[PDB]
């Protein structure tokens, strides 16, 4: 039901199994129900975390899609993760 | 081969944006060439008279990002019962959209210059195009 | 009518939805599904406030606009050890200098 993604700095974040498995790379690393990452720090992880719940939401939903923010200081590493994990 | 109809049969339609984008409006003519149209503000619509059998997409009017029209990349105008054209933003993945923000954050020029994977370097300046998504 | 939840404690978060009627109650229901930790050893805090089991989530602030999927609002946690520890929640690592070139 859920699985655990733990950050660079020991943050531990919990989300549910469905969400996680957008990630075909996630979906790799469970297959065992938690995930480190090493390189990936709390304040882009969080981030990955909304992005997943903001893609359950809105896909396929014909209502007004808002826009996802990403703040300039997030930006650059989020890209690194979300290249790594094909997010 | 991705051309407009030439149906000479007239079709209101109505561009209501529904996106915090500022829209450009792009025809198919008859030929396949991308031809432009006055820009949309975030929030507002327009009323243009078309034609039955027309080709129509959407962009970002700045960076040519792709919208979606009633859930789908292409607009085509039908026999009026005005059609209700719906731009939306589309669900873009985390690293389209982290693209997006990084090239309006850094100018083409200083891509060479972020520290990333020589393999970012090249998707960041790979940016949307009208000419690239018209193939199929 | 859902909405979006992080529910945080020291180092530890989750995602999860809930609807706006249901319960504090309820939340902490779904932390015990989780975290293997009964209600009565559980307390959850908008900001600094208790929240009282009773109430509903909406009652709390937490409303579907405000607690959005791409912005979900953040519920305190709390556990007891037979004492119920301060309210403690790691903040997250700190965003580099923005690039000059930003
Ligand atoms: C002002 N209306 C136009 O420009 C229409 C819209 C499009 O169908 C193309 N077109 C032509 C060729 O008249």
């Amino acid at each position: 039901m859920y699985v655990k993604l733990i950050s660079s700095d020991g943050h531990e974040f919990i989300v549910k199994r469905e969400h996680a498995l957008t990630s075909g790379t996630i979906k790799a690393m469970l297959s065992t129900n938690e995930v480190n990452f090493r390189e990936i720090p709390s304040h882009v992880l969080s981030k990955v975390c909304m992005y997943f719940t903001y893609k359950v939401r809105y896909t396929n939903s014909s209502t007004e899609i808002p826009e996802f923010p990403i703040a300039p200081e997030i930006a650059l590493e989020l890209l690194m993760a979300a290249n790594f994990l094909d997010c | 081969v991705l051309r407009s109809v030439n149906s000479r049969e007239p079709s209101q339609v109505i561009f209501c944006n529904r996106s915090p984008r500022v829209v450009l409006p792009v025809w198919l003519n008859f030929d396949g060439e991308p031809q432009p149209y006055p820009t949309l503000p975030p929030g507002t619509g327009r009323r243009i008279h078309s034609y039955r059998g027309h080709l129509w997409l959407f962009r970002d009017a700045g960076t040519h990002d792709g919208l979606l029209v009633n859930q789908t990349e292409l607009f085509v105008p039908s026999l009026n019962v005005p059609i209700f054209a719906n731009i939306t933003l589309p669900v873009y993945t985390l690293k389209e959209r982290c693209l997006q923000v990084v090239r309006s954050l850094v100018k083409p020029e200083n891509y060479r210059r972020l520290d990333i994977v020589r393999s970012l370097y090249e998707d960041l300046e790979d940016h949307p195009n009208v000419q690239k998504d018209l193939e199929r | 009518m859902d909405v979006f939840l992080m529910i945080r404690r020291h180092k530890t978060t989750i995602f999860t939805d809930a609807k706006e009627s249901s319960t504090v109650f309820e939340l902490k229901r779904i932390v015990e599904g989780i975290l293997k930790r009964p209600p009565d050893e559980q307390r959850l805090y908008k900001d600094d406030q208790l929240l009282d089991d009773g109430k509903t989530l909406g009652e709390c602030g937490f409303t579907s606009q405000t607690a959005r999927p791409q912005a979900p609002a953040t519920v305190g946690l709390a556990f007891r050890a037979d004492t119920f520890e301060a309210l403690c929640i790691e903040p997250f690592s700190s965003p580099p200098e923005l690039p000059d070139v930003m």
